């Protein structure tokens, strides 16, 4: 048999398990999203209203929690393995600064082909869209100087603005669609600087990702 | 009463298919060795379906073997045990299918990952799927004897009350329409969800693959309809109806569904 | 013992070809991707070339496409980069870099302020 | 400035020549008459579940029963290896953790985290509930491994290029050691408790001295990162795992390399390494789901553990030598024997 | 500062009823499964009730079952004992005792002050009740003998020692064997075989005079000892 | 300026390290083999103990 103290210990263990499970049941209501972006590109303005900055918001009775990592070192091939179970990796770039833009694509490629974080679908954003029109209308600088493939590109507001926007979008789309197949995708979403509908877009994209995950997991498709 | 009831109404291959179904369901029934517990929500329903299929195979095996010249020497009470038990058996086969269907539709509608346990309702559903079949098969053992009058009893199975066939076909029609409706709106929901998000690969996989796997509705209905249309035509037809007598073959096809229902739900993994 | 050396730099007139050679030691050279990066005066590190393991899947950056040739030789472990035409803006130090982990296509930290597997670098000057 | 580098290269060449001259014969060839051990088969004696997240660190303690495990769920759990019962489930201030440690006195527990703050929790208290005792801060980098010297000292390693020795009561950094020119991903304390080795992402393992405060010896190799190190029961050798398939055994008295373990069909990486009580098992985890067991004296792999479904984070051999605990990125933690 | 304050005293006519309360303040009340202890005048301790954490299990004494009831309330941090159909023999003083059960823990830690009330198959736990003369500066030993061997298969032996001063509530000295509760000096020791036990006191002081009680915990109906007195 | 100091520190560390005495590899190998053989009769994993002394099961 088992002595009285052992039985009391087993009862305490059962109570601890019950309380732990009940507490962990609330870990599914909140959806976790990581944020990544460039220093010049806006990172705390897309969603209105060492360290780890955290943002909490609520859309249609769904609670979103967003993590932004800052104060660490440049080398980020070791502490990014923790963010393996996040729902999405919001990616914010700048579409009005050509000189640094070639760097941003690299930050999109290394994330896409990484052995971990493979089954996480990013949600692309393109800030400073209003400055792009101003820079295109002015003829002081042209995107052909840095990108030699733009001179022959044709279309698949003014038409020049549309062509530049679609070229910038396709540059990331090609990298997104070349490597990964059937596990994750991208979403350009062509945001603006002072747009107030970003939360709805994030909610819809998270719904689509969750639906795709359920369909794949239940084996329906 | 047996003599007048039979008067009024007027081999290797089947054993092979029964052996096929029983071994096929036994080979996958356990699944204990493989660690399928993270996805156990679907797997325990599958196990339930496998148990129902195994019971159906055993019931058919005893029913076909005992029937024949041996039927007359058998006491009337034991005879019901062959007409009743298999009615439970196949009763646990079709209905449990819907237990799967309504399981999928509920998951694909609310915004939450599959990791949510939802433990209380699933056991209720898996218990009711057995209970409804058990009570449906236990209805005719007491009453509905048809022994009072020679009419109202059919040749599809002797001395059986024809009126019970109406309730059986009503239940089957309800199950069929429910599963057809539940497996139809998942496709519409997937189409509508991809509209706003604008998936560039929606037509490649989200549109072509889904319709391929919603063919289980067709593969189920095209093979379960003949038995019930035969039941309806036997109720409709009256002493000498040539198509009424030849009914031993089509019911075979019914149990043949037991050979195909599990694989289409398991081979995709 | 992961030291990487470079050679072939110096000063050259604007419009002349020039070759740079990176030599590796201490590891199996036929398992890792390789990259060439550059640092201009008063500028950050800019990734400028790439080469995969076998020799195929050669990538490039837009500003030097069609004028730089990158090759790898495995018999004697060597990485070659040849420049045909030069402009005054191409006055920078060049670093030879290796991907962190073998048997992968990530190259996650090729460019960084401080790094372990990266050569000392050589400087090329055009038009003073 | 070139003269300084020329002098450094000359010193490096002199050190290499001295090491080559000191080398006589590799251990992998002298031990040819030793009969190898037979196939080693181990079954999962116990399984502990109910964590709902990925296990990151685990520690046994001076006793062979209790066991502390940490995870990303935000709960640090103390188990019992003989009856699979829980003792404490301590919550955490920060969800992200990377390490845990159990004090030799059996009274304190240490956590880590992606933040810079190392938390020290009390266990024995008058009220009966575990409450945070200390929070050592000011490190500027994520921690990787915490180890206890005694009840009043602790040694920590972080993401930046430093290893610190703290003081619980005062709270300040008593000593700091700088080097490795990169991340530091491992720690282990010698049984003498006077010296300890540290492994970096620079492909370097250094032998730090606690009493003085300066490095004494450095060892290089592995062609890639290092994320697991462990000692030898003698105290004059230690084993190191790497990002590639190789695991190496380094001698301490002579700064050489004794043996390397790797198979031609292994392309994965090593996560944790720990010896046995007699020092002839060198159990090692792997990036893939398995976990191999090597014969330390002769590099002939012997036996395999079934392993979990995701990965093997931490692997620990008890101080009594009769149990092996393996965590995983799925919540289940397995005790083999 | 652990505080346990109890109330509900007075006098009861036979056949009446009453309710006693024990209020706790200082620790976490939701994790401690508390007991009750009853001491008749000039008699040894008795075990009268029990309540566990979460109200999972409730035990009683065979001489009391069917007349009492015990209930704890965490939100108010209060333990209630309602007593109905009293008898002339249930006049005694009541102690409110806490206990926490896990590996390496220690039950029967803090004892309440105590409220007065005036109106088969167990283990013997017998010991010599004769007074043992003492003199400061010498070592003494107190014996305890059981009927059933207390060495369980787990290797533990469940036998506790309690000290009571002439005018203070009892406190726990040695839990199990060779284990000393925190706060007591190192002079006290305990040793013995499976069936015989002995508590040894070395370098005796002036404040150690009192009564010593043996206790067992194997079978859940607990029986305290007669108590050995140290005087002079 | 900082690079010069870093190089000075590296040179000093190398000079200090170069003076450490060493012993033959064969002696270290023999010592490791002798230690591993001496305590080879007390490892529970190397020699499977029966179910009598096994605490887990
Ligand atoms: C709502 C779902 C209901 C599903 C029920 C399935 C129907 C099963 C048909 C019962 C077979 C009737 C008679 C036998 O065939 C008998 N062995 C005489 O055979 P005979 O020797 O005369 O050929």
């Amino acid at each position: 048999s088992v002595s009285a103290e052992d039985k009391a210990a087993a009862e305490r263990s059962k109570m601890i398990d019950k309380n732990l499970r009940e507490d962990g049941e609330k870990a599914r209501r909140t959806l976790r999203l990581l944020l990544l972006g460039a220093d010049n590109s806006g990172k705390s303005t897309i969603v209105k209203q060492s360290g780890i900055f955290e943002t909490k918001f609520q859309v249609d009775k769904v609670n979103f929690h967003m993590f932004d990592v800052g104060g660490q070192r440049d080398e980020r091939r070791k502490w990014i393995q923790c963010f393996n179970d996040v729902t999405a990796i919001i990616f914010v770039v700048d579409s009005s600064d050509y000189n640094r833009l070639q760097e941003a694509l690299n930050d999109f490629k290394s994330i896409w082909n990484n052995r971990w974080l493979r089954t996480i679908s990013v949600i692309l954003f393109l800030n400073k869209q209003d400055l792009l029109a101003e820079k295109v209308l002015a003829g002081k600088s042209k995107i052909e100087d840095y990108f030699p493939e733009f001179a022959r590109y044709t279309t698949p507001e003014d038409p020049r603005v549309t062509r530049a926007k679609y070229f910038i979008r396709k540059e990331f789309v090609d990298i997104s669609t070349a490597s990964g197949d059937g596990r994750h995708i991208c979403y350009p979403h062509f945001t603006c600087a002072v747009d107030t509908e970003n939360a709805r877009r994030i909610f819809n994209d998270c719904k689509d990702i969750i639906l795709q995950m359920n369909l794949k997991e239940y084996n329906l498709v | 009463t047996l003599r007048e009831h039979y008067q009024y109404v007027g081999t290797v291959l089947f054993l092979v298919i029964c052996s096929f179904i029983v071994l096929e369901n036994l080979m996958v029934l356990i699944a204990i060795w493989k660690n399928n517990k993270f996805h156990n929500r679907m797997y325990f329903f599958i196990g339930n379906l496998a148990l129902c299929d195994l019971l159906a195979g055993i019931a058919y095996k005893v029913n076909i073997l005992m029937s024949g010249k041996k039927t007359f020497s058998l006491s009337p009470t034991v005879w019901f045990l062959r007409e009743g038990s298999m009615f439970v058996a196949l009763g646990a086969s079709t209905c449990s299918l819907l237990a799967i269907a309504i399981e999928r539709h509920l998951t694909m509608i609310k915004m939450r990952p599959y990791d949510a346990n939802k433990r209380h309702r699933v056991f209720l559903l898996i218990g009711m799927c057995w209970l409804i079949a058990f009570t449906l098969g236990a209805l005719p053992i007491l009453g509905w004897n048809c022994l009072h009058n020679l009419p109202d009893c059919s040749t599809i199975l002797p001395l059986y009350s024809k009126k019970y066939i109406a309730f059986c076909i009503s239940i089957f029609t309800a199950i069929l329409v429910t599963i057809v409706i539940l497996y139809a709106r998942i496709y519409f929901l997937v189409k509508s969800s991809s509209r706003k998000v604008a998936n560039h690969n929606n037509s490649e996989r989200s549109m072509a693959l889904l319709r391929t796997v919603v063919i289980v509705v067709s593969v189920f209905i095209a093979c379960w309809s003949p038995l019930f249309i035969l039941f309806l035509i036997d109720v409709a037809c009256v002493q000498a109806c040539p198509i009424l007598f030849k009914a031993q073959w089509f019911i075979v096809l019914a149990v043949l569904n037991s050979a195909m229902n599990p694989v289409i739900y398991t081979l995709a993994s | 013992q992961v030291q990487l050396q470079e050679s072939g730099g110096g000063l050259v007139q604007p419009g002349g070809s020039l070759r740079l050679s990176c030599a590796a030691s201490g590891f199996t050279f036929s398992n890792y991707k390789m990259n060439w990066v550059r640092q201009a005066p008063g500028k950050g590190l800019e990734w400028v070339s790439d080469i995969s393991q076998s020799g195929a899947s050669i990538s490039y950056t837009g500003s030097v496409k069609g004028r730089f040739t990158i090759s790898r030789d495995n018999a004697k472990n060597t990485l070659y980069l040849q420049m045909n035409s030069l402009k005054p803006e191409d006055t920078a130090v060049y670093y030879c870099a290796r991907c962190p982990a073998p048997f992968t296509r990530d190259c996650f930290d090729v460019t960084s302020t401080t790094y372990a597997y990266r050569g000392q670098g050589t400087q090329v000057t055009v038009s003073s | 400035l070139d003269q300084l580098r020329q002098e450094a290269e000359q010193l490096k060449n002199q050190i290499r020549d001295a090491r080559k001259a000191c080398a006589d014969a590799t251990l992998s060839q002298i031990t040819n008459n030793i009969d190898p051990v037979g196939r080693i088969q181990m079954r999962t004696r116990r399984t502990l579940r109910g964590h709902l997240a990925k296990i990151y660190a685990m520690h046994w303690g001076t006793d062979s029963r209790l066991l502390v495990s940490a995870s990303q769920d935000g709960k640090l759990i103390i188990w019992d290896s003989y009856t699979t019962n829980k003792v404490h489930a301590i919550p955490l201030r920060s969800s992200w953790v990377m390490t845990c440690a159990y004090a030799p006195s059996g009274n304190y527990v240490a956590c880590g985290g992606l933040d810079n703050i190392c938390s020290i929790y009390n266990l024995k208290t008058r009220e009966g509930n575990v409450r945070v005792s200390r929070e050592l801060a000011g490190h500027t980098g994520y921690l990787s491994c915490c180890r206890f010297l005694d009840d009043n000292q602790i040694v920590t390693s972080s993401g930046d290029t430093t290893c610190a020795l703290w003081d619980i009561e005062t709270g300040q950094q008593t000593t700091t050691f700088t080097g490795h020119t990169g991340d530091v991903m491992s720690l282990s304390l010698a049984p003498d408790t006077r010296l300890f080795v540290s492994g970096a992402c620079d492909a370097s393992a250094k032998l730090w001295d606690v009493r003085e405060g300066m490095c004494r010896q450095t060892f290089t190799g592995h062609e890639s990162d290092i994320n697991a190190i462990c000692f030898f029961p003698n105290g004059n050798a230690f084993a190191t795992g790497s990002d590639d398939a190789t695991c190496r055994l380094f001698d301490l008295r002579a700064d050489q390399e004794l043996m390397t373990y790797s198979h031609d069909n292994i392309i994965c990486g090593i996560t944790s390494v720990s010896f046995s009580k007699s020092g002839r098992l060198l159990l090692a985890g792997y990036d893939d789901f398995n976990c191999n067991v090597w014969d330390a004296l002769k590099a002939d792999r012997a036996g395999v553990l079934a392993g979990h479904d995701n990965r093997v984070s931490c692997l620990g051999v008890t101080d009594d030598g009769m149990a092996v605990a393996t965590g995983s990125w799925d919540s289940f933690l397995k005790i083999w024997n | 500062d652990v505080q346990l304050v109890e109330s509900g005293g007075g006098l009861v006519q036979p056949g009446g009823s009453r309710k006693l309360s024990c209020s706790a303040s200082g620790f976490a009340f939701s994790s401690f499964g508390m007991h009750w202890v009853r001491q008749a005048p000039e008699k040894g301790l008795e075990w009268v009730a029990y309540i566990s954490s979460g109200s999972g299990t409730i035990y009683y004494a065979d001489t009391v079952k069917g007349r009492f009831t015990i209930s704890r309330d965490d939100p108010k941090n209060t333990l209630f004992l309602q007593m109905t159909s009293l008898r002339s023999e249930d006049t005694a003083m009541y102690y409110c005792v806490r206990s926490i059960y896990y590996y390496g823990s220690s039950p029967f830690d803090f004892w309440g002050q105590g409220t007065t009330l005036t109106v088969g198959s167990d283990i013997v736990m017998t010991q010599a009740t004769s007074s043992v003369p003492v003199t400061p500066g010498e070592s003494v030993s107190i014996s305890c003998r059981s009927s059933k061997s207390l060495l369980h298969s787990n290797g533990n032996t469940y036998l506790y020692w309690f000290l009571q001063r002439p005018g203070q509530s009892p406190q726990l000295l040695i839990y199990r064997m060779s284990n000393l509760a925190s706060g007591v000096p190192d002079r006290f020791s305990g040793s013995g075989s499976g069936t015989a036990f002995t508590l040894t006191i070395s370098r005796l002081e002036a404040e150690d005079v009192g009564v010593y009680y043996c206790m067992q915990h194997l079978e859940y109906p607990l029986t305290f000892g007669a108590g050995t007195k140290l005087e002079l | 300026t900082a690079s010069i100091a870093q190089a000075r520190k590296l040179v000093e560390q190398l000079k200090m390290e170069a003076n450490i005495d060493r012993i033959k590899v064969s002696k270290a190998a023999a010592d490791l083999m002798a230690y591993c053989e001496a305590h080879a009769k007390e490892d529970p994993l190397l020699t499977p103990v029966p179910a009598s002394e096994n605490p887990f099961r």
